RNA sequence: UUGGCACCUCGAUGUCGGCUCAUCGCAUCCUGGGGCUGUAGUCGGUCCCAAGGGUUGGGCUGUUCGCCCAUUAAAGCGGUACGCGAGCUGGGUUCAGAACGUCGUGAGACAGUUCGGUCCCUAUCCGUCGCGGGCGCAGGAAAUUUGAGAGGAGCUGUCCUU
RNA sequence: GGGAUAAGUGCUGAAAGCAUCUAAGCAUGAAGCCCCCCUCAAGAUGAGAUUUCCCAUUCCGCAAGGAAGUAAGAUCCCUGA
């Protein structure tokens, strides 16, 4: 349980190619936008299809 | 001997 | 200061027949065919070797008591792995592998091996279908 | 019987060679040798 | 040979002809409809393409719309090969019913197994399990890698991980009852799989 | 196996016996095929070819070993750091306490015996067991597939006819 | 159940006019072997094969090639096993 050597900067970044994160669902909202994610009300003009639900 | 008790 | 081709060889095809030579005396030719050696361009790193046929890999045969004899191994990764046959059971099914193993043998190891492994055809015999390439028939030297 | 001293036991026995394996066979089958 | 796919929908019991009691497998096989006939001068062996459960246009492609329209039938969402077949006996578009296999005939039945996921060596491998007192602190664990001169563990040794969701055959079971008016076949004992799962019912290795 | 030497390790190579998981070699315990028998048949003896598979549940003792009970087709020998403690237990060896016998004036000692006695590690890399993301396979796709290769399985008893 | 086999059992036969399981030619023969039973398998870079769709745009780069939209198709997001 103890590392016999350090790990290179090389690996080290090889290992970090899967670490990064996507971009999220965030699609155009037919009220005001912009813009707003998939299945979700918006934060902003706060409706959801299309009344205003808040 | 060669008793392992390490502490 | 002298001559070193490279992306200027000319790769021409030859086939060569099996009928009558050992498996055997024929492969360190193929190879050295392949390797380049009969070209005054050779140059060790580039590959001036050129394509080579062989036919008839089924009318191969092996002096002594060899057919009964010589084992090849197929060793794997997993314990108790290392299966057998014996010389006439590969020349029987199929010989070309065969042919195949004593050139990768008598090839060089490295990437430029895999590459001149590459040219090599081998089929049974008596036709191949790189009748489009043209190629010439050459005669072994002995 | 395998052994590697195989020998004519008696008059009728008969030295043979078969497979490069030195044989002994005989009229009586007690003296039946081979080696290898 | 001959033989047939489908979905099982559960087991149930059956009494036939004595007191006897039979575990019995429903599996809905039927219709199958011959797809693509392969021949060994162009396709390198004999076999036939058997579909089946067609589907909704919307949940099938142009592809496999047009791959059906030679043998005049709906996209299908089981298409599996038989091989090898008594060649050639089927033309292409032509339906596989249940009436070709008799109720006393010896069949083979292969499917997906059900899945169990991530499991330990006890369970996916059994292994036996070590004590749990006498101041034991083991159990439930695969046990050594090996000897400690290869420097390795060999290959094959047998470790946690995911059982199940492979091919799975079971041989020599037998038809207790066919239903060509509700295209059922019911089978003697168990067959792998969970329930509406594809089951395929082949004629076994005789003799 | 018991030894011999002291080449490697004393800025550490954990040492017995069990548990778990195995793998390999036959100098083969059974099963398979045979030769010679002072083999009438069953059961046998010896020597060949054969590692494919299988080779047990207990009582005693820390014990391997060994003896005994009951089976079995047989309960085979060994190697792998006398396989395996960053997989497990400490019963015995092998700490600090206290006794018995013996030796020693004594402090103390005893392959002589007995009672009791802290077994750490969050896996970096190679290995193994599973599951994904890329790119390639000279156009982009949806399906169905041949098989170069690889893994799994491989054991046998009893009864009735003849 | 097939094929080549080990130990064995042999047939026809000469070196050596005989004899002979062998030096040429044919057999038979084991839970060994290679298949038939099951499973994974074209990253098998040697990347295989069959069926069926989509079509051959626009703008630069005189050649190689590079950007934007799209067809067939797939994905983001959601309901779930």
């Amino acid at each position: 349980a103890v590392p016999f050597r350090r790990t290179s900067k090389m690996k080290k970044r090889l290992r970090r190619t899967h670490f990064k994160l996507n971009v999220p669902g965030m699609t155009e909202c037919p009220s005001c936008g912009e813009m707003k994610l998939s299945h979700r009300v918006c934060k902003a003009c706060g409706s959801y299809n299309g009344k205003d639900i808040n | 001997a060669a008793a392992a008790a390490a502490a | 200061t002298p001559m070193a081709n490279a992306s200027t060889i000319e790769r021409k095809w030859l086939v060569v027949d099996a009928a009558g030579k050992t498996l055997g005396r024929l492969s360190s030719e193929v190879a050295a065919i392949l390797r380049g050696k009969h070209k005054p361009t050779y140059t060790p790193h580039v590959d001036t070797g050129d394509h080579v046929i062989i036919i008839n890999a089924e009318k191969i045969e092996l002096t002594g008591k060899k057919l009964t004899d010589k084992i090849y191994y197929r060793h794997t990764q997993h314990p108790g792995g290392l299966k057998s046959r014996t010389a006439l059971e590969m020349r029987t099914n199929y010989p070309e592998k065969m042919l195949e193993l004593a050139i990768k043998g008598m090839l060089p190891k490295g990437s430029l091996g895999r590459q001149m492994f590459k040219k090599l055809n081998v089929y049974r015999g008596s036709e191949h279908p790189h009748e489009a390439q043209k190629p010439e028939v050459y005669e072994l030297r002995g | 019987k395998v052994r590697p001293s195989v020998k004519p036991i008696c008059e009728k026995c008969k030295v043979i060679r078969r497979k490069g394996k030195v044989m002994v066979i005989c009229e009586n089958p007690k003296h039946k040798q081979k080696q290898g | 040979t001959k033989g047939i796919l489908g979905r099982k929908i559960g087991m149930t019991q059956v009494f036939a002809e004595n007191g006897d009691l039979i575990p019995v497998t429903v599996i809905e096989a039927a219709p199958n409809v011959v797809l693509q006939k392969k021949t060994a001068e162009n396709d390198g062996y004999e076999a036939i393409q058997l579909g089946f459960d067609d589907k909704r246009e919307k949940l099938s492609n142009k592809p496999e719309k047009g791959h059906v329209a030679k043998a005049e039938t709906a996209p299908k969402r089981f298409v599996k090969e038989l091989r090898g077949v008594e060649m050639d006996a089927y033309e292409v578009g032509q339906e596989v019913k249940v009436e070709i296999f008799s109720a006393g005939e010896i069949v083979d039945v292969t499917g997906v197994s059900k899945g169990k996921g991530f499991q330990g060596a006890i369970k996916r491998h059994g292994q036996s399990r070590g004590p749990m007192s006498h101041g034991s602190r083991y159990h439930r664990r695969p046990g050594s890698m090996g000897p400690v001169d290869p420097n390795r563990v060999f290959k094959g040794k047998l470790l946690p991980g995911r059982m199940g969701g492979e091919q799975i055959t079971v041989q020599n079971l037998e038809i207790v009852k066919v239903d060509a008016e509700r295209n059922l076949l019911l089978i003697k004992g168990n067959v792998p799989g969970a329930k509406k799962s594809l089951i395929t019912v082949k004629s076994a290795v005789k003799s």
